[PDB]
Order: C-alpha cells, then structure tokens, then sequence
C-alpha cells in the first residue's frame, strides 16, 4: 500500500504550467549540518505573475544527508492553498524519475540501496497529507541517482492571482565504497556494500565492524531477528550506550523501524580519539550472533 | 527581471591583472553557474569559466592557468581575475547565468547560458569544434534562412542551444535542447537536430532577424561556441 507505484502515471516538470524549463526559478535547499531542506510554505502563494515554476535542487556528494521537503497543507491558510497537489502521493517510498522528458513513478528504495525512511516526522506521519517528509541517504552511493518530488499549487486560484509549481530535484553523486561492518545474508548488492559478510548455516568469523575515528559503520541485521542488545547495552572489556560512550556520536535506525532495510549505522566523531573495544549481541527466533566493535585500536 | 550589472577596469597596460566584478538580481545566487564569456576580435566566442554560490570552480584549460574566479554570496555577487594580459586577451567580456541544471550524462551540464550581462570592453595597450555554415546569408525579407551547426564528435542527448546577437547587444538564448523556444520567442524560430548535425531554420525573415547566430554545446566541458552566421539584406 505505502509502496504502490502508478506504471501507468506521466508528468512533466513544467506540468500544464505553460512554462519553459529556461524558465524555471531554480534555487538550493537551505543546508544545515547534515539536513538539506526544501520548504514551500512561503514560495507557492497565489501570485499576480504565477503560475511560476520554483526548483529546489538538493545536490548530495556526502553521506548520512536527511532531506526534508515541507509543502503546505490544504487549509494551513485559507483560500490560498485551496486546490494544492503533490506528487508523488505515495512520497518518499514512491518517487518521480526523468524517463524521455516524462516524469514517472519509481520505487526509492530500488534507486538507492541502504536509503532509510522512517515511518514518522517529528512523531507525524512521514506523508506529504501531514505536511513535511524526510529521508536518510546511505553512507555509500554507487551510481548518480536523480529523482523528483512535486507540491503543486498553480491551480489554486484568489481573484486575479494563482499559485506557482513547486519541483524538487534530488541530485545524488557517487561517494564511498564499502561501509565497515557485517551483513547477515541468507542480492549481489548486500554483498557488495558491507566489508564483512556473515552467512547462516556454516560461519567461522562473527561480526567484527572496526571503527576509527570519523569512520562510518554498519550492520545488516538477520531477516529473522527477535532482539538486539547493539549501540544501546554494550559491553566494554577495558554509560552503556554507544552515544553514552561516545560523546557526540551518531546512530541512525536506532528503532529498527525503517523499511526494507534492516540496518542501523554509526558514525564516529573525528574529535573522538580514545580507544574502545566493545561487544553486542543480535538474537534470533527459530542461536545468537556475537558483534565486537572496537573503535580506534 | 533578471538583471546582471558589470564593472570593472576596462584600460588595462600588458601583463597587469583584469578584475571585473557582477552583481546579480531578480534571481536566486543559488541555483545557477554564474559563468564569464569573452567575444575577441578573431577568435570569436570563449567560455573563460563558471563558479557557483559554494564556490566550486571550473575554468576552461586554455585559460585555467591565469583565470580565478570568487564569489562573494552575501552580496550575490562573483568576479573574475585574469592574469599575465597580452593584446590577445582584449575582447568583450560578458557576465552571463548559466542554468547548470544537473544530468546523469558525465561531463554534461544543463548549461545554456541566458540572459547575458551588457558587456565590457577590455583593452590591453599603453574540445568539441562546432563549425558553422554558412558563414554569410543575404535575403530579403519574407525569405527563409537555413542555419548549420556540425559538431567534431556527437553532442549527447540534444544538449545544443542557438543565440541571437543583434548588432551592438548582448546575445540572447533563442533555443535549447536543440529544438525547444525559449521564453518569449516567437514561433518563426525553429531549431533541429541531433548527434553531429545541427539546424536553425528562420521561417519568414522579418527586418530585425537580421543578426549573428551562434551555436553551442554543453555536452563537454569546455562549453563550446561556432564561430556565428551572419545574416544580412539583399
């Protein structure tokens, strides 16, 4: 339901707009740490010039970046959001690709391996209908990836004044290679994106993810997994937490939460120059999983 | 109401040092290739370079050795700084916004550069080729005019775009993508094309079509102009 693609669905950048592409009102996302945003709350009222097209391009060469794209909902301030429309509704699951100057519909997770969307925003919804959608890109893009949003209010209509077409357009360059750390594994692209891999029925070395400072790491976690002791209870053979351990790190899917992917990553400070040798533990249903981390041995 | 102001020294002694400055308005510093274009006496149409709001630079290799570009984004401002001049280095130079809309094609940007800035007369005193034919049209009006474009090796996509240079002006974009009208071009102008072979037919001729036109590819870097068609009465 939440990833249902429209095969059949066409569009344009420019809509039924009229507007050439030469001229579109391009700008940047405003970029804060690792949060690139994308906000039309102020850029779509009804103007005396609209319809107007206003691009929003998120250009991502670094990992672990959050896009977050807020539209404003229908009704936020009367009459001037009346008739508003974004596309694609399924967002972020669902996106728009440039496929012979049409815009059609493509699932996220297929263009980019590892991409965590979580279910809420800010405890709403993670859905255009609640206003605002967010997703992490991975710490590892193999291939240049570009994909499209919409938040359309040009047929809104006040008097003589009407709303403009909003695009976003996320640009995502290569970076990275293999993240340090394990993939339990039963795709060629699970095989390729982590250092280790740890198969089920015959293993000889467990999971062993070595961090260094400024490092980024990761895990695949089994398929079947009941529970998970790894970044929140570790185990220190020298504050039990990773982030309690280390002052400033970072882990990302701390809920498991996300689709498709069941992964977690972390990322160690490049302030962080103490060495760690800690130890979790990945429990399935059907036997347990031994995880060392050490960090800047 | 896009609109790009230019300054700068424009009497400069040999081997001095050019600085001209462009300040931007009516559109966002973010979001465009702000680029500088010198037309020379001779060797015609040049990219020198593009910077963005970011600061990430590139420069055309002839040039690269003595080009620097900055920005100064507060201000929605960049300039430009070429060094060791020589006579050859006298020219117009154009601030221009450069669209530097993004492609998965490597080495490609979306990069037609519109609208020009006035231009500025810089005197020193005390590769894709594209060969355009032909090189001079005499018409009268009401006839049509052929306009060719032939690229040394294929311009990916269709990413070719054709500007109009009335005499005395700045050039205007008239199509890109090859084929598309851009805004406020009337429906005369058609443009065709793909791979290595490149047209922009004038249906009806009208007493001011009467100008230069050139081509140009942003399918490598450098960005590329031919060397113009001039069209005439007769």
């Amino acid at each position: 339901e939440l990833d249902k693609i429209d095969l059949s669905y066409e569009t344009t950048e420019s809509g039924d707009t009229a507007v050439s592409e030469d001229s579109y009102d391009k700008y940047a996302s405003n970029n804060t740490n690792k949060e690139y945003v994308c906000d039309f709350t102020d850029q779509l009222k009804p103007t005396e010039s609209g319809p107007k097209v206003k691009k929003c391009e998120v250009k991502v060469n670094e990992p672990l970046i959050k896009v977050k794209i807020i539209c404003p909902l229908k009704g936020s301030v009367e009459k001037l959001y009346d008739n508003i429309e974004y596309v694609p509704k399924k967002s972020p699951y669902v996106v728009l690709t440039k496929e012979e100057t049409k815009l059609k519909e493509k699932l996220l997770s297929k263009l980019i391996y590892g991409l965590l969307i979580s279910p809420t925003v800010n405890e709403k919804e993670n859905n255009f209908k609640e206003g605002v959608i967010e997703f992490t890109l991975p710490p590892v893009v193999h291939k240049a990836t570009v994909f499209y949003f919409i938040c359309d209010n040009s047929k809104t209509e006040d008097d003589n004044k009407k709303g403009n077409r909003g695009i976003v357009e996320v640009y995502v360059e290569p970076y990275g290679n293999k993240i340090n750390g394990c993939a339990f594994l039963d795709k060629i692209k699970m095989k390729t994106f982590f250092t280790q891999n740890i198969y089920k029925k015959n293993n000889i070395y467990p999971c062993y993810m070595k961090l260094y400072s400024g490092d980024i790491g990761g895990i695949l976690f089994p398929k079947n997994i009941k529970s998970t002791t790894c970044f929140e209870e570790m185990i220190p053979y020298n504050n039990k937490s990773l982030g309690n351990l280390v002052n400033n790190s970072v882990v990302y899917n701390k809920e498991m939460n996300a689709k498709y992917f069941n992964v977690q990553y972390v990322h160690i400070p490049t302030s962080y120059k103490d060495t760690l040798n800690l130890f979790c533990s990945i429990i399935l249903k059907e036997t347990s999983y031994l995880v060392y981390v050490s960090i800047n041995e | 109401q896009v609109q790009l102001q230019q300054w700068g020294a424009g009497l400069l002694k040999p081997s001095e040092t050019l600085s001209l400055t462009c300040a931007v308005s009516g559109a966002s510093f973010s979001g465009y290739s702000w680029t500088w274009i010198r037309q020379s006496p001779g060797k015609g149409l040049e990219w020198i370079g593009e910077i963005d709001y970011r600061g990430s630079t590139n420069y055309n290799p002839s040039l690269k050795s003595r080009v620097t570009m900055s920005v100064d984004t507060p201000k929605n401002q960049f300039s430009l700084n070429l060094t060791s001049l020589t006579a050859a280095d006298t020219a117009i130079y154009y601030c221009a916004k450069g669209y530097g809309g993004v492609t998965l094609v490597r080495g490609a940007k979306i990069n037609w550069f519109d609208p020009w800035g006035q231009g500025t007369l810089v005197t020193v005193s005390s590769e894709i080729v594209l060969t355009q034919s032909p090189g001079t049209l005499s018409l009268s009006p009401g006839e049509r005019a052929t306009l060719s474009c032939r690229a040394s090796q294929s311009v990916t996509s269709r990413y070719l775009a054709w500007y109009q240079q009335k005499p005395g002006q700045a050039p205007r974009l008239l199509i890109f993508g090859a084929s598309s009208r851009a805004t406020g071009i009337p429906d005369r102008f058609s443009g065709s094309g793909s791979g290595t072979d490149f047209t922009l037919t004038i249906s009806r001729l009208e007493p001011e079509d009467f100008a230069v036109y050139f081509c140009q590819q942003y399918a490598k870097s450098p960005w590329t102009f031919g060397q113009g068609t001039k069209v005439e009465i007769k």
